């Protein structure tokens, strides 16, 4: 009637490169609504959901996997910035009015299997309002009816994964009642140069897939060389770490950079093949930009 | 005031004189610096401005409710207090505490600070003395823990005017 | 027409271990809402609820106990952290609307024996907001008629249990005219090591119950050892001390930690049993985590 | 067509002990909704209300004199918290639009003969918030028309009676306006020993008279012996002479600490009598609580 | 200033001289020192600056007012305050207080502290002087409480040159 643990993950496997923890964390709790629920009169109501920690840096996949888990579980999903509410109830049992309206209507699925999504939950931690949400947040988590116009929605079996980055801040900084309510902690990894280049190509509607198949309209046929790849990837880690290191969505940047010109001037190339290789992708993005001079603050 | 304690063979004593000095006059011999908290299971014992000291103890106490009495925890989350980013009164003061696992003498200013290894710590004016005193003792002569504070303080008392005779002995069984 | 003081904390006493006075006090309070209403004209309307004050630790139960009297009592359940208002009526009224609202909109209930269950009141105590919602509360627990979009509703005979730990608080600090409204004041303890054996396996739904039940739907047979049980709980108690005390939540935690590996790879495991023993519990569970090292900020 | 000053009082007389002053007070101010009214043409809309100031302490019946001259005057009662307000009109105009609501909708009635009771007055004075509130007042008590969904509503004839200890404020220190339209100033007095024992019997549904109609659901038939009763009051009145003086409500706890054993078992006690005597409350009720050392602050 | 008070066979005294002293210079000879609280059942005499004295005086008064006239716990009340983590004006002055119950002097730095046993207190420049006298009689001489506090007042006068002879001696049946 659904995948299984092992099932699950391949669906991510393939749009998603490494953060393996994650993957499996989230395959498990997706499992589980799909064994409860196959139980009997009182356990079915009984056994709650396992709710998730995310820990790792940006653009990392943290939410990739969240969103692209409940896709391949047609469920209820939305994403709320933990902030958000840093300063009819109040604004923050519209988590679930919202994720209601997403949902269409239907409180017998939204219940039922809907996901939340808590990004920057490592944000409002330690400064008197921050540490109001995580109150805020527990009916939402430890079980809570909340009116909605639609009907009444309880967040008793709803599943939560939050995540954060947590470098100044250990999830041991969030209230006890909270820690207890996010059992099950995953740790995803940063991402490496050899990491981009598997991103780079092997995912469905990767960078490369895409920039192909879009130049595919003006009339125009790309071919990305595994040696560009490599570079384009080498690239990227390149300025994050050089910079500020913004996770994968780097690549968006230097893939962008890089097919500036083509972009442009490919719709009077009809019948015409690119090839980028090295040579190209190595004109495309100069060096290093701006003297970034950070002396002029310094003794 | 002089407040010393010295640990060993299981035992943790924590004790220090009463005398409370207003300017070069004396207030009341007789005043408990030594006291018990958290149920009565970790020894503590203020030194510096009565009011100072007493602020620095009672918020001392408010962390280890807060922490499963665990001290060590408790001191450092106090300290941080004085480390975030807004100056707090900064109490003029100092605090010798101490329970069956370690002992900690707290600033007001915003640290917390260990013992060298014979596990002596003396605050307060009349301190460093009864510090040497046990200093000594504990490295020549197996007197009980519960012995040599109760010798120090007094060996202290007969040199700081401000330190007198009326000792509370606190100790943790 | 209902149970006895005694049989309703034999209610209790299944799903809930230890907390008598709790379990106790709870149960007087329930079997008066028969005892009035059993009397006459004028003294129906009269007596009052003797609400309570309960004093106890993180999951220790001062919840479940509230949650399930009300189960035993079908009668109209809400929770409310007192702090939620430390910042048409006013946002308190709400505790009533709310109810009404969970309550499906049938007065002649909520009013004649709704439960209202005020969390971490220990929290707006003693800066001048706090000590506001104190006086918010009043009119709701001394006798308040409030509107709503069902019609009117008073909370005249509604049951109130306040909870907290109190640890540097005292209940003497409440304002008089609240420690005047909650009489009866009953003391929950925490939870022990051979406590958490007992709510590992003796409740109904018990966790060891639970995962057992799911696991038994992928067709897998496990079978708690009782030196396996000691084991997680001893596991429990530990770390709940040794870095933060969640009360009974913890359970989750181990259990979790614990169950990992089977959750995820029972789906291939159809027709096999599995023996949970020490050996085993001992090996999920690695021994103590991170450096821990709080040393760095001491001299 | 209504009582006289003289059977008002006596009216109050019964479920209130002591406080003559107030109880008469009240007594005046509601005869003469019955003498204007009586009068002529301009006259009957000419005379207005001599509203009262009550000053008293906790639990002395400040209140109950107020709530149940209402009852016996089948007239529109609201209390509000004077504090309600320290920070469609604005939130003020509602003690209206709120009595009204109460009221059912009939302003024929609100208007003509609804009573409002001011708690905590004393405590928005002698800090620009709390000075403001009072100037709130000023129309609804120096004659205010206000607009409620059930039509406009004028605080012409509405009477207003104020509460307060006014331990550190005296009333001298309400604006001028005010004091001049709480032209009536009662002062209830703080009760005693020989008084719990009278309110512990005397008016109608007295404490005893309520446990004692309980028990008898159980088939149970308890009896307070006077020794007992004067030692139930010797009780309350010391604690909170003691700790924290709550007033009489100290009666619902003495009371509440003694009955639980037979509150609880009495279930299984049908057909059996019961003696409450001094024997038996001297034994419910300990004798001191806590160390209650307060010198662990001192020098 | 001098305010000195002694308690002995159910009796009371608290009393001090009245001047008031700008400087080097005499404001008034004549001032009120020791007054009376809580409908008159309490007793009180400051010390210090005038205006920090009743300003202190006066919030020891409120408290009061909100606690049964308790007078011990009214007092760590106040002091509470001071304690608490906003540190208040801190007053530079002195409070002897007391009742039927006990004696008590408050600083308004921030904290209430009691006498030895001699059930002796005084505060004030000249305290010390009617101190020792006190201290002196009551251990030597059946002197009323009423009796000891006149002569000591006196002693000082003769002796601190900002308390004068202009008495004011409030009692407790
Ligand atoms: N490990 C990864 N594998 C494949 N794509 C990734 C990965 N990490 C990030 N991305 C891509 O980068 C973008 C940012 O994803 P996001 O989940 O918001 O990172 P994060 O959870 O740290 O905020 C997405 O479009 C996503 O496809
Ligand atoms: N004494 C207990 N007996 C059985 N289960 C308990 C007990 N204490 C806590 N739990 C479990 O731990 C979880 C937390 O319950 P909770 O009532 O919110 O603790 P608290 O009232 O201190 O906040 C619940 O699912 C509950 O079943
Ligand atoms: N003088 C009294 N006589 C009879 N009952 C009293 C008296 N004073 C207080 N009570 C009882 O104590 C409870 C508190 O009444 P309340 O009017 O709110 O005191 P207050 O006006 O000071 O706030 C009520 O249930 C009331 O019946
Ligand atoms: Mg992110
Ligand atoms: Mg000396
Ligand atoms: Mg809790
Ligand atoms: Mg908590
Ligand atoms: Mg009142
Ligand atoms: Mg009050
Ligand atoms: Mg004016
Ligand atoms: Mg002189």
């Amino acid at each position: 009637s659904e995948m299984t643990p092992r099932e699950i993950v391949s669906e991510l496997d393939q749009h998603i490169i490494g953060q393996a923890d994650a993957k499996r964390a989230v395959a498990i709790a997706l499992r589980n609504r799909w064994r409860r629920m196959q139980l009997q009169e009182p356990l079915r109501h009984e056994v709650t959901p396992k709710n998730i920690l995310m820990i790792g840096p940006t653009g990392v996949g943290k939410t990739e996997i969240a969103r692209r888990l409940a896709k391949l579980a047609n469920a209820p999903f939305i994403k709320v910035e933990a902030t958000k509410f840093t300063e009819v109830g109040k604004e923050v049992d519209s988590i679930i009015r919202d994720l209601t309206d997403s949902a269409g209507g239907a409180i017998d699925a939204v219940e039922q299997n809907g996901i939340v999504f808590i990004d920057e939950i490592d944000k409002i931690c330690k400064d008197v309002s921050r540490e109001g949400v995580q109150r805020d947040l527990l009916p939402l988590v430890e079980g809570s009816t909340v009116s909605t116009k639609h009907g009444m929605v309880k967040t008793d079996h709803i599943l939560f994964i939050a995540s954060g980055a947590f470098q100044v801040a250990r999830p041991s900084d969030l209230i006890p009642e909270l820690q207890g309510r996010l059992p099950i902690r995953v740790e995803l990894t940063a991402l490496s140069a050899a990491d981009f280049e598997r991103i780079l190509t092997e995912p469905h509607a990767s960078l490369t897939e895409q920039y192909k198949a879009l130049m595919a309209t003006e009339g125009v046929n790309i071919a990305f060389t595994t040696d560009a790849v490599k570079k384009i990837a080498e690239a990227a880690f390149r300025v994050n770490e050089k910079t500020e290191n913004i996770g994968a969505r780097r690549l968006h940047t230097v893939m962008e950079r890089l097919m500036d010109k083509i972009s442009f001037s490919a719709s009077d190339m009809n019948g015409q093949t690119v090839n980028i290789d090295a040579a190209y992708v190595a004109d495309a993005l100069g060096e290093v930009v701006e003297n970034e001079d950070l002396s002029r603050f310094i003794l | 005031t002089t407040i010393v304690s010295v640990r060993r063979n299981g035992q943790v004593v924590v004790g220090g004189d009463g005398q409370v000095s207003l300017g070069n006059t004396v207030m009341k011999g007789n005043a408990r610096k030594v006291r018990r908290l958290y149920n009565g299971k970790v020894l503590a014992g203020f030194a510096g401005g009565t009011a100072d000291a007493f602020t620095l103890f009672e918020l001392f106490e408010r962390k280890l409710e807060m922490h499963q009495g665990h001290l060590l925890k408790s001191a450092v989350e106090l300290a941080k207090d004085w480390r975030t980013d807004r100056a707090l009164r900064k109490l003029e003061a100092m605090l010798i505490v101490a329970d069956e696992k370690e002992s900690l003498i707290i600033t007001g200013i915003g640290d917390v600070v260990q013992p060298e290894e014979d596990q002596i710590l003396a605050i307060g004016s009349g301190g460093n003395y009864a510090l040497s005193a046990a200093r000594a003792l504990v490295e020549n002569t197996e007197l009980s823990a519960h012995e040599i504070v109760e010798k120090s303080l007094r060996i202290a008392g007969d040199i700081c005017v401000f330190t007198n005779t009326n000792f509370t002995i606190e100790e943790l069984p």
